[PDB]
């Protein structure tokens, strides 16, 4: 589907203020 | 203190 | 949400508010998983020890929301429910095992900048992401403190906790249909879901495909944000056969 891609974020290639924290956590 | 929503939604 | 922050606009376009018609009030959170299907905790809809047993006509869903209280004209959409489905083996008697329910909407919601479904994990994404140490994100408009209402949607990122720690943190019998998340007492960082956040999504962002997956649903916990306690979540992948079953109809 088009699931899990946010119009205001992934779709525009903008990052939210804390998603990086989650990526970081994948050691 | 929720603002009233439109009546069309019941 | 306890010890979280205001969400950004559109940060969580799958966030759904279950809204009570009668005293117009927030009941729970929920998530949008297609144009016609919303996911929530069973105990939001059905809890006999307290006489709670909702019918479709009692509730509305509000999708695209940011502000808790205000009607968000031209942004949010409010839908009626066609049908409620509770997991047949939801255990309200004991420990809220399989705390999950689906709501079918009367009409497909129209997607927008503020309204968009979340992904449900496949076995592989689950196996790779659902690991102790790895962080997800929980959102809702529930309590800011255990004993206090936010003006807007709150967000917190939390690490998944090892099963032995989860089990040792609580008197409740924990099952494989649950996982817990939150910082350990000394780790220094805080945060938890709380009453009102119930039924909201615990999501993770895939490093493989950049998509957000819903892995958990806000279920229960001993208080909110206590040291050596953790929030407990319905394990969505473990219950996905049932999810798919219902959607095939
Ligand atoms: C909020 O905590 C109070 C008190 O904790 S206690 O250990 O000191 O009694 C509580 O009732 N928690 C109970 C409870 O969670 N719950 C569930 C609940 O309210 N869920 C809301 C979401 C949430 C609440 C706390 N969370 C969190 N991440 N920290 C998540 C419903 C469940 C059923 C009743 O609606 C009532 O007995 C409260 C129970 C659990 Cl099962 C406890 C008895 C083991
Ligand atoms: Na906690």
């Amino acid at each position: 589907a088009d699931c899990g891609l946010r119009p205001l974020f992934e779709k525009k290639s903008l990052e939210d203020k804390t998603e990086r924290e989650l990526l970081e956590s994948y050691i | 203190d929720f603002e009233e929503i439109p009546g069309e939604y019941l | 949400i306890v010890e979280g922050s205001d969400a950004e606009i559109g940060m969580s376009p799958w966030q759904v508010m279950l809204f009570r018609k009668s005293p117009q009030e927030l009941l729970c959170g929920a998530s949008l998983i297609s144009d016609r299907w919303v996911l929530t905790a069973a105990h939001c809809l059905l809890y006999p020890p307290w006489d709670k047993n909702f019918t479709e006509n009692d509730l509305l869903v509000r999708i695209g929301k940011h502000s808790r209280t205000r009607y968000e004209r031209n942004i949010e959409k409010i839908s009626m429910l066609e049908k409620i489905y509770i997991h047949p083996r939801y255990n309200w008697r004991e420990n809220l095992d399989r705390d999950i329910a689906l709501m079918k909407l009367k009409k497909p919601v129209a997607f927008s900048d503020y309204i968009h479904p979340v992904c449900l994990p496949d076995r592989e994404t689950a196996a790779s992401l659902l690991q102790a140490g790895y962080k997800g994100r929980v959102t809702g408009w529930g309590n800011l403190k255990e004993t206090g209402q936010p003006s807007v949607l709150q967000v917190v990122n939390l690490p998944i906790v090892e099963r032995p720690v989860c089990k040792d943190s609580t008197r409740i019998r924990i099952t494989d249909n649950m996982f817990c998340a939150g910082y350990k007492p000394d780790e220094g960082k805080r945060g938890d879901a709380c009453e009102g956040d119930s039924g909201g999504p615990f999501v993770m962002k895939s490093p493989f495909n950049n998509r957000w997956y819903q892995m958990g649903i806000v279920s229960w916990g001993e208080g909110c944000d206590r040291d050596g306690k953790y929030g407990f979540y319905t394990h969505v992948f473990r219950l996905k056969k049932w999810i798919q079953k219902v959607i095939d109809q």
